[PDB]
């Protein structure tokens, strides 16, 4: 079904719109690794992560064609859909690095 | 898009 195209360390948050306050991702802090995963049957692409500790699932979002990935600093980068705003905060600039080629990867293919 | 997070 879905091959993994990249895998990265990042604490997942989304943004409290009402507070204005990033808040963590599944409601736990601590680093996910993320993927980013190729359906290649129709071609999309998934984000998805999950807790080094748990296992949780804490971010599970499709990467619309035409996205803009907002490559804020080094080792933040976020994006938004139509009803959340994603944030990534890298373990390392190595890691935004794997990750945002992979992204970019996917827009350009999309 | 937001600013980036703080401590």
């Amino acid at each position: 079904s879905e091959q993994s195209i990249c895998q990265a360390r990042a604490a997942v948050m989304v943004y409290d719109d009402a507070n204005k306050k990033w808040v963590p991702a599944g409601g736990s802090t601590g680093f996910s690794r993320v993927h980013i995963y190729h359906h290649t049957g129709n071609n999309t692409f998934r984000v998805v992560g999950r807790k080094i500790q748990d296992h949780q699932v804490v971010i599970n979002c499709a990467i619309p064609k035409g996205l803009k990935y907002n490559q804020a600093t080094q080792t933040f980068h976020q994006w938004r859909d139509a009803r959340q705003v994603y944030g990534l905060n890298f373990g390392s600039k190595e890691d935004a690095n794997v990750f945002a080629s992979a992204m970019m990867h996917a827009l350009e293919v999309l | 898009x937001p600013p980036p997070p703080t401590e």
